[PDB]
RNA sequence: UAGCGGGCGUGGAUCCCUGGAUGUCCGAAUGGGGGAACCCGGCCGGCGGGAACGCCGGUCACCGCGCUUUUUGCGCGGGGGGAACCUGGGGAACUGAAACAUCUCAGUACCCAGAGGAGAGGAAAGAGAAAUCGACUCCCUGAGUAGCGGCGAGCGAAAGGGGACCAGCCUAAACCGUCCGGCUUGUCCGGGCGGGGUCGUGGGGCCCUCGGACACCGAAUCCCCAGCCUAGCCGAAGCUGUUGGGAAGCAGCGCCAGAGAGGGUGAAAGCCCCGUAGGCGAAAGGUGGGGGGAUAGGUGAGGGUACCCGAGUACCCCGUGGUUCGUGGAGCCAUGGGGGAAUCUGGGCGGACCACCGCCUAAGGCUAAGUACUCCGGGUGACCGAUAGCGCACCAGUACCGUGAGGGAAAGGUGAAAAGAACCCCGGGAGGGGAGUGAAAUAGAGCCUGAAACCGUGGGCUUACAAGCAGUCACGGCCCCGCAAGGGGUUGUGGCGUGCCUAUUGAAGCAUGAGCCGGCGACUCACGGUCGUGGGCGAGCUUAAGCCGUUGAGGCGGAGGCGUAGGGAAACCGAG
RNA sequence: GCCGACCCGCGAGGGCGGCUGGAGGUAAGGGAAGUGCGAAUGCCGGCAUGAGUAACGAUAAAGAGGGUGAGAAUCCCUCUCGCCGUAAGCCCAAGGGUUCCUACGCAAUGGUCGUCAGCGUAGGGUUAGGCGGGACCUAAGGUGAAGCCGAAAGGCGUAGCCGAA
């Protein structure tokens, strides 16, 4: 019957309008002092995708 | 209550299977197992030869229960379904376009 | 099931020190009575058939039957009175004999009664019609109450 | 359950259907005891020739209610039972996030008490943004959106709208008399009574102008009639031949049908029988506004007033719980405590609050419907069929087991009917041997079938010089089928030949289970997606509940969901 | 079901034949699932394995004669023989409920057998004004009117009351 549709994945990421599952970068926070805008616009976002395929079937009913 | 077959206490035909195609006699009805008898199934029974009740050689029947839906009733005419009649004094049962059943008696 | 057997939570057994097997309580498939697994319920065999393609099949199926010329709508009939002899003799009258079929179609009370005790007289009537009924029977006795029934069935 | 047996029925019996007697003692038990069916008596009558003994009948428990002069009482009621369905005081843990304390099963089991064929709720101190809706329960969908979270698992709204169903009236306080006690006899503190009135466009109380009224809404209240429940009743249509123990079968001719639903009958029957389709009936006890009546009652303007309009309540603060809400800006709301008003200039929300603005009437109640569940009943099945199906198809909640709590079983078959084997032979009988019987006697009394495991009789074939996963291959010798060639099978000679299953890189292994054989035996259910696909429509596809309909009968029903545009956290832009 | 040296499939299996058996069966075209064993020291059932082997229940012991009955060292009738006697004799309380007593009976139970019973079928038997307990008494204890308390159940509990060999 009705289930749950788990929206933690939901808010932290956004497929492509069909199925390319698609996100944000990752490590932040415990980063910068020591650096420069190198790697500071390349936080910018992401790809993602392959075994996030599995992680397409997590998500389920919304699509969103 | 119900027990309401189609048989009274009289005479009618036969039409079984030991011996299909006789007639009945006053037709002891008993009980409400369906068990009817008038000289139908005439085999022959055992009971002891004692001295009592019985001979110094005891092996003999006659008459001996048998089933219900075995006949057919009957009137001066053949012998046709019985269908009932108010005779508007008593209530009995006349017969395809003849008649008789229990109109012995007044009825 | 197992778990709602007659009997009760007991696990007679230790689990070491005994002799055969190894088991909790007495309710469980591996005995007599004591409760099956996933078999048979009261259950509940159903699902839903758009009507668009529904009715195409209402239609194709006496349409089969159109495509065979096993049919007739009759107006007024012979056997109007729900006696048999008359609608027998009409029986005869439309051309049919004695080892046929009738999903009829028609509806008249009077008709549906008498032809439905006569043996090979299965009769069918409009306000609930059936293309299992057409499949398996033959014949589309009629009155246009029941075409006219197929008109607005299939209307589109 | 057969019988002896001696008695009752058309002066109408068993019998079912109705009411009534009977209903001993135990049983909330109930005078009072009390280890369940025993015992003891005070009391009114009765019986014993009956005072002393005993029984017959009458009485004698406790809590809650109004009258009763506190009196005795009189009238009232009460407790205890119950499968699940409903409500409440408290209330676990298993498990689950593979750990674990918050989060979870869960307010599920459990205990107790309560309530009814329904419960529960219900007329807004309502939603929540429509300056819009318009009492309550169920469903569907909104939407698994919104929303919560060691942001972990997981928990999950309502408004909307389409359907099931539709029901609406009163109190308290003000206020007007009236009866009773006190008393700081007061134009008084209150209460027993009656009318008064019920509000959210604020109502009314009361006082004065309108004219204030037959009619009018008519009940949930009483009174009926049709109709329903527990005995019953008419009932379509066949006759012959035949195989046989039995026909209904196969044949000839004929018929029945609102009836071909099924069951029976020695077998397979529309036509023989209960009955079916259909049609029909109740004295007795109960059921019913559907039609109706009547009854309870309920329906009208304005001025002035200004009296009331629900008090430890509302409201504030600390300790709280529900709500999607875990400490969050937490609102509403239910309350351990402390605190504590007002009377329409009265007060509860709009998610802290302030403002505005709409919303709205608390702190005293009630209300049918629709909704749910299934012991008992009928209906009726792609449900099982004697290890199944309930544990129970039968003298099963019984034999046996524990002190008890409680555990709990195994178990159907002669025939069509007993016709159930009389008379005689071996025996002490038990059992057989001839009989009769019925078609059938491996249908013979535990009696349809009667495998295998396992235990036996004769006979056909082999084996006593032999080293063995006992089988297989070539040959032969023997016994019996085969006309021929062939074949059965017996197994002497030799070629060969390391058990089944589990677990292992690896076993015939001394790592393992198995006595044999028979059976019951383990990949499933609604939905949720996903890939594929056989089809439909194809920019369009599709209904949910539920409604007319069915006697295995369809159809309907646009609420809603999605596909068509995506993208930006957003604001918003926009094939950008 | 039994038997098979015949037919068909590469196979699980399919067909034909006779005997047993006595009232069912169910194509082709489809479909709905407690559906396929051989193990699980399987649940159960039936029956074997050891196997004529260990044992017949305290090492205090029988013999004869006669009798009964189909059947006797096993029962019984008498002659004979040993073992106890702080018990291995007698009672009561307890408990068991026809076991009793008699006619018959062995198919069971009896640790063989059994004519025997303590078993069996049926009948027949248990006498109180004094025994013994109740129409008298309390103790521990419990219930329990009252009372105190507990969210529920109920705890706590005066007078009373049941209570004993």
């Amino acid at each position: 019957p009705k289930m749950k549709t788990h929206k933690g994945a939901k808010k932290r990421v956004k497929i492509t309008a069909s199925g390319k599952v698609v996100a944000m970068k990752t490590g932040k926070r415990h980063l910068n002092w020591q650096k420069s805008g190198k790697e500071i616009r390349q936080k910018g976002r992401k790809f993602v995708l392959a075994k996030p395929e599995a992680e397409r079937i997590k998500l389920l009913l919304p699509y969103e | 209550r119900v027990k309401m077959h189609v048989k009274k206490g009289d005479t009618v035909l036969v039409a079984s299977g030991k011996y299909k195609g006789r007639v009945g006699k006053v037709k002891e009805v008993l009980p409400k197992k369906y068990a009817v008898i008038v000289e139908g199934v005439n085999i022959v029974k055992k009971a002891v030869r004692v001295s009592p009740k019985y001979p110094q050689g005891g092996f003999i029947e006659k008459e001996a229960p048998l089933h219900a839906s075995k006949v057919r009733p009957i009137c001066p005419a053949c012998g046709k379904p019985t269908r009932v009649r108010k005779k508007f004094l008593e209530n009995g049962k006349k017969i395809r376009v003849c008649a008789k059943c229990g109109g012995a008696l007044d009825t | 099931t197992r778990g709602e057997v007659a009997y009760s939570g007991r696990k007679i057994w230790p689990q070491k020190h005994t002799g055969r097997a190894r088991h909790g309580d007495i309710g469980a498939p591996i005995f007599v009575g004591g409760g099956v697994v996933f078999g048979p319920k009261p259950r509940d065999y159903s699902y839903t058939l758009p009507k668009k393609v529904r009715k195409k099949g209402l239609a194709m199926a006496v349409a089969d039957r159109a495509r065979e010329g096993k049919l007739l709508l009759v107006e007024a009939f012979a056997g109007v009175n729900g006696k048999t002899k008359e609608f027998l003799a009409w029986a005869k009258e439309a051309g049919l004999d004695g080892s046929e079929s009738v999903l009829l179609v028609t509806g008249n009370e009077l008709v549906r009664r008498a032809a439905r005790n006569l043996p090979w007289v299965v009769t069918l009537a409009p306000e609930g019609l059936n293309v299992y009924d057409i499949v398996r029977t033959e014949r589309l006795v009629m009155d246009l109450d029941a075409w006219e029934v197929f008109q607005n069935r299939i209307g589109g």
